[PDB]
DNA sequence: AAAAAAAAAAAAAAAAAAAAAAAAAAAA
DNA sequence: TTTTTTTTTTTTTTTTTTTTTTTTTTTT
């Protein structure tokens, strides 16, 4: 069924090279060669996790016939109230080697062995504020011991955690911030999203003045909402046999937000 | 209350022909995420099962731990019995032997390789490894194997089969 | 411009 | 004894289709296919928990002789001050999976393995505000990691808890609200309850103006009160050898509330 | 005929701390 | 006569941490 094929697509995910994303990739590269640690901050729906993920994938791990994989970038995400053991365990799994059973000092010794030899240039920690305050001792330790850049990614709260300790604030003083959509940038996005993500047969033509008012109020500049809203509108719309997104169905969706 | 018309269950695996016990139990623990003590606990047979993973079998508790455990792994006592050497024969211990040539067919370990008399594979016609050819380390129990990768020297394990014979 | 599917990157992964 | 059979019936429980209930079932279905998380809000006697049950039962779990089941909808209720360990344990039990002692990270790894493979599309969490603030990290994690819609069900306080954290507010921004009975809807309900639930041989003829006045003042539009009150009135009334509900016996019951 | 060195599960004990909660206090 | 706003102890928890007691499994 043609309709079923299309609904499954719309329910999925994709990466669109937005203006905000291009900047981060170049900034991190600077930091990568310079081998310096830094942090990235911004509001929770700005798409920080995605920009950082897209980056990870542009540097495929490499493999020769003999030695272990060389893995320039490591991306991990902690659990809530992450302890010192939990951080090493995830780094070790990420790199495909598993050590089971021992004490904290053993996970640490083993983490430094897999981080060495195997080239690692950058470690990215998502939701950095899930880290328990003491774990930063182990994050600094690695950052200073090995020539590995460490990047901390998070919301404004992350800085509230960092500013409570001078030892950390100073290693991670440099920062980049993500912002929101506005003005001409919000409009250009909307148009890209229509052609690049929705793809209905009949042009729904949203950049029109009358329609942008609806979207602006509904989304308030967060790329997160903009995506959810236009996808929910094409899916609802197709389920009812329409060939485009109109004004009333868009309002029907926006009303629920 | 919880959902209707279901029964208690766990994730099951199928044995391969010739598969060894230590190996089998390891797959099982991995599929279901648990400790050997854990298996022994669901089972109610004590801590005794952990040395099975490194091949120590003083007994054949055929009607005790072994008849009983079928109910957890969903494999009958006889198929399970077959995962150990017949009383009186076999009984090798320290080196763990392997024929990587068969790994192209199925990752596994074949228990026949640990009977005292073996040094060759007849099915693939060749010298059996008793030690790693590259890093020259002995191997870890089948029971603790991961993804068909060598920690000492990563390779495809299967990729090693062109060499040594 | 190139645009990527989200699962594709995983299918082509190192 | 005929009378005893009848008293036992009245003492029990049943589900009556109502408009409130139908609305939810269709709304959730939209959300299920779209795979989007949401929340349901409303006062505590509107019958939210019951609508959720009625929903669960419309999708029979399936089972083959050997492999694991397919369970499209999972419904759980937390205990007060629910922690991260308590949530995983209840998810794992609701599927009749055998598990025992281990640490929090171990229940977490297990929760993702039983949620995977086993078809699960939606998770519904009742009494949602019993969750401790940190557990929401685990609720978001699942919602983002697995294609599972999570529905939070609760009273106005639920939103007071949610607004304390921007990370949660945004995943669960869309909502549906349950309301109270009024006007013709309260009147039609009363009538349904007489024909579909009470069933006395004597015919009550409740919808009468002088009787609805009694019930309206007594119940103030809550379906909860309406049910208890008419059932207490038929049971008391039968025990006294009457064949119908009159005005005085109804007032005798209502006076106690 | 028999004994010895040990890998592991199990067991109090501390053990430091994150958070909710309990007062104390100042004004218009 | 109420509204924040600050300080502070009592507890409660979840690791984790080191440790002994025991039970074993085999080799000449
Ligand atoms: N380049 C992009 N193309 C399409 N969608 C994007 C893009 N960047 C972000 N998004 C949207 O953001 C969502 C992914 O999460 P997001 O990028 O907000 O991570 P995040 O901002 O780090 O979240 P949080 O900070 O709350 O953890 C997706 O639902 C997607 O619609
Ligand atoms: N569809 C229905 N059919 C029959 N009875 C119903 C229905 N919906 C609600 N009720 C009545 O409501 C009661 C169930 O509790 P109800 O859903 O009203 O409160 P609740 O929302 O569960 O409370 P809380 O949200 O505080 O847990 C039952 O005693 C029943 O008589
Ligand atoms: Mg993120
Ligand atoms: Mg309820």
């Amino acid at each position: 069924e043609w309709l079923q094929a299309e609904i499954a697509r719309l329910k999925g995910k994709s990466i669109v090279p937005l203006q905000q994303v291009k900047t981060l990739h170049d900034w991190l590269d600077g930091k990568r060669k310079a081998r310096k640690s830094c942090r990235v901050v911004g509001e929770s729906r700005t798409g920080k996790t995605v920009a950082c993920d897209a980056y990870r994938y542009r540097h495929k791990p490499q493999q020769e016939a003999g030695r272990p994989p060389t893995v320039p970038v490591v991306y991990i995400r902690p659990h809530q109230k992450c302890g010192p053991k939990d951080l090493f365990k995830k780094i070790t799994e990420y790199l495909k080697y598993r050590v089971t059973k021992g004490t904290v000092s053993d996970f640490r010794d083993r983490t430094i062995e897999v981080l060495k030899g195997c080239g690692v240039e950058m470690l990215i920690i998502d939701e950095a504020d899930r880290l328990k305050p003491e774990t930063f001792a182990d994050v600094r330790d690695i950052a200073e011991d090995l020539g590995i850049a460490v990047v901390l990614v998070g919301t404004d709260r992350l800085d509230a955690v960092i500013k409570r300790d001078e030892q950390v604030l100073e290693r991670f003083r440099a920062h980049l911030r993500f912002g929101k959509l506005s003005g001409e940038d919000f409009k250009n996005t909307v148009e890209m999203w229509e052609q690049m993500v929705l793809k209905l047969p009949v042009s729904s033509n949203l950049k029109s003045k009358e329609m942008l008012r609806i979207l602006t109020s509904a989304t308030e500049g967060y790329i997160g909402r903009l995506d959810e809203i236009l996808r929910e509108a094409a899916i609802r719309s197709l389920s009812r046999g329409l060939k485009k997104i109109d004004k009333a169905v868009l309002q029907e969706v926006a009303k629920e937000y | 209350i919880e959902a209707p018309d279901v029964k208690p269950w766990l994730f099951l695996i199928k044995p391969y022909e010739g598969e060894s016990l230590s190996h089998f139990l390891g797959r099982f623990r991995r599929a279901n995420h648990l400790s050997a003590s854990g298996l022994g606990t669901l089972a109610g047979i004590g801590a005794i099962v952990a040395r099975w993973e490194r091949f120590h079998f003083n007994p054949r508790p055929s009607q005790q731990e072994l008849e009983a455990i079928a109910s957890v792994v969903e494999v009958d006592a006889q198929r399970l019995a077959q995962m150990l050497p017949p009383a009186g024969v076999g009984m090798q211990h320290e080196p763990i032997r392997l024929c990587g040539a068969c790994y192209a067919e199925s990752p596994c370990h074949r228990i026949e390789w640990q009977y005292k008399s073996v040094w060759k594979c007849d099915r693939h016609q060749l010298k059996i490894l008793a030690k790693c050819p590259n890093c020259q380390a002995p191997f870890k129990m089948p029971a603790l194997w991961e993804d068909g990768c060598c920690h000492r020297c990563r390779m495809p394990f299967a990729e090693m089969a062109k060499l040594q014979k | 411009i190139e645009v990527w599917d989200y699962e594709q990157l995983r299918e082509e992964y190192g």
